[PDB]
């Protein structure tokens, strides 16, 4: 029988003055699904129901199962199990996050920071909601490709050592890409004010171009490229283009 | 039992309600620009300093390094000199130490260029060993 | 001054402090990669140099000893050329690598070459040239000093 | 409450919404625009909601690709329902589709584009131009392969503007009822273990489906039918629960969805003879036939030995004949989901797929205004004051016996919006927030404590497994009276084994053992009612297919000309919604039946659509 072992970070906040720990669990690979989430679920159901972690989608689209596996921040539901049984796989929560319990981090600063970018379409001329479609060209909307895909899982932010030390002031790669997703949207008028919110020395400029964000992103996105692009804009080295004019027969 | 007490809404960041009074323009963008231009400008200066030597390269190096290092340590201090881990006043002290650090650096290099072999010469003498 | 979110973020931290909650492991657990090790090196080299310039300039002033009589002291320790030329490499590399990697990081700052293939080639490319240059600068002159020890004329 | 101490916390709101998917968030936006102090209770961060897993698109007659008409969409919606759908609601759905999807765009949703600069539409299963006489329709608007992801994120983003106050990772336990009215919700805060009672003038149940009743599904682990369970405990009968959508293409081994949009872009099903077999089971529409007809087609091909792969138990979905530029542009998400889960380069090898449990056209019965209802055969539909429901957890019924593809996101946004429109107009600012009755939510805490400290010998994960396994075997794609009745037997015994429940995690702070048990209780209430309704129904309509009753039993024989026949009485025929009253304590289920609404909202605007033979 093929027995893989996992070293899972544990922490119980209800125990008197408890400390975090590492717990080893053995799993028969032949009575378990191919992905690391499968292992966690099996262990939870067949050994230890106190094992606590987030999951929802089984296909890597929700972002719930973000955690640190084998040293990298990834999604448990699409990371395959390393079948070399002589190795143990270490599973920690998202790095440098405050931990509620086990592999479940507190996520509300991440989310708060996501709100602060005003992630919604803005227009300087009030529009009748139901009435008509806004014009956007295939080229213009393709600038969103590589930006809207983001499932908002936090992997990249929790891989960023700048965001480790200064989460309170540096918005981090996840939010910064999303900010830029509303800046290069050609249907959006507030490009100017969006950049205005992250003018200061920490909001965006505390990105020290480390590149962990782009390496680790499990959706194969590139936030470093988007942060770089925001810097170019903040330094007036580039501008946002004007919307391609809306044709007469539209 | 349900003999409860009335509760408040959770911490939640209202992005609109935080938009009333937030005008201030403090654009760090222009500074971030010159920092990198200055770095790029130093690119040729380093091999220049390999070939040409003397008391004025010693002086150009002294200046540009001092300035570029001032901007550097400032950021390194701003990364690690965190009030969450140091409290507010020790953080301020470290920020101040970035300026003390720049000022001793220059004074130390000026001294060295003026009462000693100087930067380039001093490199020659270790590369003769 | 702070942006509103940065004020909210402080209060958030103070809340988390108050809830006696642990911080998830970071340096101790994160897989070393060419991305964050090289950044770490760029900083280490950058800082190490300044520190040497400070302990140098301020050092030789405050002390009675000067740099000429220092070089004499270590010269008179009669230590082998292989070891001396290593120390010279160790001195050239910080400067070489940092200067090279410096220009790579400005590229990143302009959204240039930020894909993982490029990130990884850049990292290797810069570690390479820096070692080549450091070695060039130590060895070539030492090779001239052998072309003088044993030579016609 | 007997054993432990629970910290109860009271809150007062104009409207509480249980849910944060399409329906939930669209409703919050409407209500917050309309001024109301709104509270959104969701057991997971809204972006993690299942809406985000949606792929294929959202229907609206925008006519970006060719001329279109919302009435043509209405036709297909009704025909899709196999005339179990309430036509007043299917009217409202389609009449509003253009507006709703346009709004979504205006909100910033990054729809894929036509060269003209308009919203790209694709073809999809079960839709046609011209009242079923013209060609294949192209109503299905999309952000490529991730329409649900992009819609939910856009909606969520826009909900940070309505000053709506989110309670995230709160597990809704029950509705707060006071003499047949819904004054609130009671829930549990995962973060800290505290119990929360929400007083509210209104209450919108927007909780999504119950796909995890079965053993294999495309749904999330969070699709446990909590809302329907909530309703059952409130003493509200559920509607049409036997109508379970099996989606034709879910990845063979693992259950992950491959969108119907992959067919509608040119892909097709192939059996082990290398034959495009859908040309037999449906000559006109071939691979784009309705969802229930295709899933039955595959299921037969398996049963008659034509199945594919080592065990000959699934079939192939072929896409590799399409250009690699189309696959990357139209289907990037599944192009990748196939690589990760099936190890398949979709541009060369086909995807191993097989019908998989997917949608729930059943749910909480409502009128066309999304107001929950009880039904007496004398007093008719009687609304439940204070209670609305929408999205998948609801049953309007816009889907009847078979949901049309890309009609769900549409359903959720339309009727989610509809709730706010209706509450704006019926709720007025003199009326004040209801005071809770005494000891409110006390039994909800009693159940919590009991399950938290449950001491039995059957542990929560085994029971769910045998529920899932049972439901899979008996209430399947093809069902029979003896199997059904044997299944009903097994399930009613599993409901008893619920008293022998073991849990282990005794904590209150983020206890995923405790909630997954609460979820199991809920899942049992949905599953039991699903199978008893499925057993009694002696006909074959939509996704419900009885081998021992293969014909759709209407008031007439709509295969023969209508005039010169006599109306069968309500009790003999089966064009009628199934209602399932369940006692949550005993588990006993009574049955009743409710007439299908055939009128439209306005005959002047559009005529109703008399039943015909359903042939794709
Ligand atoms: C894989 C897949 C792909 C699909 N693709 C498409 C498509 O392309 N087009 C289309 O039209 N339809 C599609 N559907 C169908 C459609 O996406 C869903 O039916 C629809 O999104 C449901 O929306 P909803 O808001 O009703 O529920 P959901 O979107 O599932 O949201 C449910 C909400 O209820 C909350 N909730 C549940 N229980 C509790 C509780 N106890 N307490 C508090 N909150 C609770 C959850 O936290 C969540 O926020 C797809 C379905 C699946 C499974
Ligand atoms: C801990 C480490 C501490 C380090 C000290 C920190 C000091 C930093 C400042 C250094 C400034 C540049 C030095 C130039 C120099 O010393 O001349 C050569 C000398 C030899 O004398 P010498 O033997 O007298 O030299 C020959 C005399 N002509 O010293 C060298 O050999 C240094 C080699 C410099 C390498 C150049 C980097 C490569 C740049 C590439 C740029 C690419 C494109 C443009
Ligand atoms: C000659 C060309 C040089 C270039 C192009 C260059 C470039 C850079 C850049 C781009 C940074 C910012 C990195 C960040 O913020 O993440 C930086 C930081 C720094 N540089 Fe240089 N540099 C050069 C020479 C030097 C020299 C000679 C020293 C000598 C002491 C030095 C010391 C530093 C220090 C201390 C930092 C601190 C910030 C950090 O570690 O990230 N640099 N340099
Ligand atoms: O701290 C950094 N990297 C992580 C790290 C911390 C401590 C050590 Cl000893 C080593 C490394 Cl790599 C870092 C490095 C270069 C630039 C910026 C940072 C920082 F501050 F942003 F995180
Ligand atoms: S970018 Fe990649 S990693 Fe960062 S959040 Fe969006 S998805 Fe998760
Ligand atoms: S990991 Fe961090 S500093 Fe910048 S480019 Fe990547 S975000
Ligand atoms: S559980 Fe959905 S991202 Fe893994």
């Amino acid at each position: 029988k093929r027995i893989k072992t996992f070293e899972i970070y544990r922490f119980n906040p209800e125990e008197p003055g408890a400390k975090p720990k590492l717990q080893k669990f053995d799993v028969d690979l032949d009575k378990c699904g191919t992905m690391v989430l499968d292992a966690l679920i099996k262990i939870k159901n067949e050994v230890d129901p106190t094992l606590t972690f987030r999951r929802s989608c089984r296909e890597g689209i929700c972002g719930s199962c973000a955690m640190n596996i084998a040293g990298e921040n990834t999604l448990a539901c699409i990371c395959n199990i390393d079948q070399n049984t002589s190795k143990t796989t270490k599973i920690y929560p998202l790095p440098h996050m405050f931990v509620i319990k086990d592999l479940v981090p507190d996520m509300n600063l991440f989310y708060a920071q996501y709100a602060s970018i005003q992630p919604w379409l803005q227009k300087k001329t009030k529009i009748n909601l139901g009435e008509k479609q806004q014009y956007q060209s295939i080229k213009e909307q393709e600038k969103l490709d590589g930006l809207y895909e983001c499932i908002l899982c936090a992997c990249c932010s929790a891989s960023c050592p700048s965001y480790w030390w200064n989460a309170d002031k540096y918005l981090g790669p996840a939010v910064l890409m999303q900010a830029y997703r509303w800046i290069i949207d050609s249907r959006d008028d507030s490009a100017a004010e969006r950049l205005a919110r992250m003018q200061d020395g920490f909001s965006a400029f505390k990105c020290h171009t480390i590149m962990n964000c782009t390496k680790t992103c499990p959706k194969h996105l590139n936030p470093a490229r988007a942060i770089g692009e925001i810097k170019m804009l903040l330094t007036k080295m580039k501008t946002k283009p004007a919307p391609l004019p809306t044709p007469a027969n539209f | 039992t349900s003999a409860a007490v009335t509760g408040a809404a959770p911490p939640q960041f209202d992005p609109i309600a935080a938009e009333k009074g937030f005008k201030p323009l403090h654009s760090h963008g222009t500074l971030f620009k010159i920092e990198r231009y200055f770095a790029a400008a130093m690119v040729p200066l380093i091999p220049a300093a390999y070939f040409i030597h003397g008391r004025e390269m010693d002086l150009c190096l002294a200046l540009a390094l001092t300035l570029h290092v001032h901007w550097g340590v400032w950021g390194v201090v701003n990364d690690y000199g965190r009030p969450f881990v140091l409290g507010d006043t020790l953080a301020a002290a470290v920020r101040v130490g970035a300026y003390i650090f720049t000022a001793c650096l220059l004074a130390g290099l000026l001294y060295f260029n003026e009462h000693d072999v100087g930067l380039t010469r001093a490199f020659e003498m270790v590369w003769e060993l | 001054e702070k942006t509103p979110i940065q004020v909210w973020g402080w209060d958030y931290l103070m809340r988390q402090r108050a809830l006696k909650r642990p911080i998830a492991p970071h340096l101790t657990i994160y897989k070393p990669q060419m991305t964050w090790m090289v950044s770490g090196l760029h900083r280490v080299t950058g800082c190490a140099m300044a520190g040497t310039l400070l302990i140098g300039g301020v050092g030789f002033s405050v002390l009675p000893l000067d740099f000429t009589t220092f070089v004499e002291f270590i010269r008179g320790l009669g230590i082998p050329w292989v070891i001396l030329d290593t120390f010279k490499f160790i001195i050239a590399f910080p400067i070489a690598f940092h200067t090279l990697n410096g220009i790579r990081f400005i590229g990143f700052d302009m959204a240039k070459g930020t894909d993982i293939p490029s990130i990884y080639r850049g990292a290797y490319l810069v570690l390479g040239l820096a070692a080549l240059i450091s070695l060039a600068v130590v060895v070539y002159p030492r090779w001239e000093r052998h072309k003088k020890a044993t030579l016609p004329t | 409450s007997n054993i432990a101490q629970y910290k109860v916390i009271d809150h007062a709101y104009d409207v509480v919404i249980i849910g944060a998917g399409g329906a939930g968030l669209r409703a919050a936006m409407g209500l917050g625009e309309a001024g109301f102090k709104t509270a959104v209770v969701t057991k997971m961060f809204p972006t993690r909601s299942h809406t985000t897993a949606a792929q294929g698109g959202i229907n609206a007659a925008l006519g970006s690709m060719n001329p279109d008409d919302w009435k043509w969409h209405f036709y297909d919606t009704v025909k899709g329902s196999d005339w179990l759908g309430d036509q007043n609601a299917m009217h409202y759905l389609t009449r509003n589709a253009v507006e709703a999807v346009t709004e979504l765009e205006n909100f910033g949703m990054p729809f894929s584009r036509t060269p003209e600069g308009k919203i790209y539409q694709r073809s999809f299963g079960g839709q046609s131009n011209n009242y079923g006489k013209g060609g294949v329709a192209k109503r299905t608007c999309c952000v490529a392969d991730r329409t649900g992801h992009s819609m939910l994120h856009t909606l969520y983003g826009n909900s940070l503007r309505c000053h709506c106050t989110f309670f995230i990772e709160y597990f809704a336990l029950d509705l707060l009822m006071d003499k047949g009215r819904c004054v609130g919700v009671i829930a549990l805060c995962l973060e800290d273990g505290t119990i929360h009672r929400f007083r509210s003038k209104r209450t919108i149940v927007a909780t999504g489906g119950y796909g995890r009743a079965y053993f294999s599904c495309t749904t999330a682990h969070m699709n446990t039918g909590d809302g329907t369970a909530l309703a059952t405990r409130a003493g509200i009968a559920l509607e049409d629960l036997e109508f379970i959508q099996f989606h034709p293409t879910g990845i063979y081994g693992v259950g992950c969805l491959i969108t119907e949009g992959s067919r509608g872009e040119g892909g097709f099903l192939v059996n082990s003879e290398g034959e495009r077999f859908m040309e037999r089971y449906a000559p006109k529409a071939k691979d784009l036939a309705s969802r229930d007809v295709v899933s039955r087609a595959e299921t037969i091909e398996i049963m008659e030995g034509r199945g594919v792969g080592p065990e000959k138990d699934h079939i192939y979905l072929q896409l590799h004949h399409l250009p690699a530029e189309q696959l990357h542009q139209r289907l990037p998400g599944i192009s990748e989901t196939a690589k990760i889960f099936a190890g398949v380069d979709v541009t060369k090898e086909p995807i191993p797929v097989i019908p998989t449990v997917h949608y729930n056209m059943g749910g909480i019965p409502t009128n066309y205004k999304a107001q929950v209802i009880k039904y007496t055969k004398e007093g008719g539909d009687k609304i439940v004051p204070g209670l609305y429901a929408c999205g998948e957890c609801a049953c309007h019924s816009v889907h009847g016996a078979n949901r049309l593809g890309a009609n769900s996101l549409l359903d959720a946004v339309v009727f989610g919006r509809a709730c706010s429109i209706n509450i704006k107009e019926e709720l007025k600012p003199d009326e004040k927030i209801p005071e809770l009755p005494e000891g409110a939510g006390e039994e909800s805490i009693a159940n919590l404590d009991a399950v938290r400290y449950a001491n039995g010998d059957v542990p929560t994960a085994e029971l769910r497994l045998t529920m899932q396994k049972t439901m899979q075997k008996h209430a399947g794609v093809f069902r029979r009276g003896d199997i059904l009745a044997e299944g009903v037997k097994k399930m009613m015994d599993l409901f008893k084994e619920l008293k022998r429940l073991k849990t282990t995690d005794r904590s209150l702070i983020w206890n995923s053992d405790l909630t997954e048990s609460l979820e199991l209780q809920n899942l049992m209430l949905n599953a039991t009612q699903t199978i008893v309704a499925a057993e009694n129904r002696k006909e074959s309509r939509g996704a419900h297919a009885r081998d021992d009753f293969p014909k759709r039993e209407d008031e007439y024989d709509y295969s023969k000309p209508i005039e010169g026949q006599t109306k069968r009485p309500f009790e003999k025929h089966w064009r009628k919604h199934t209602l399932t009253k369940q006692d949550p304590r005993t588990g006993h289920i009574t049955l009743d039946y409710r007439p299908v609404i055939d009128k439209t909202l306005d005959p002047a605007e559009v005529d109703w659509i008399p039943p015909i033979i359903r042939s794709y």
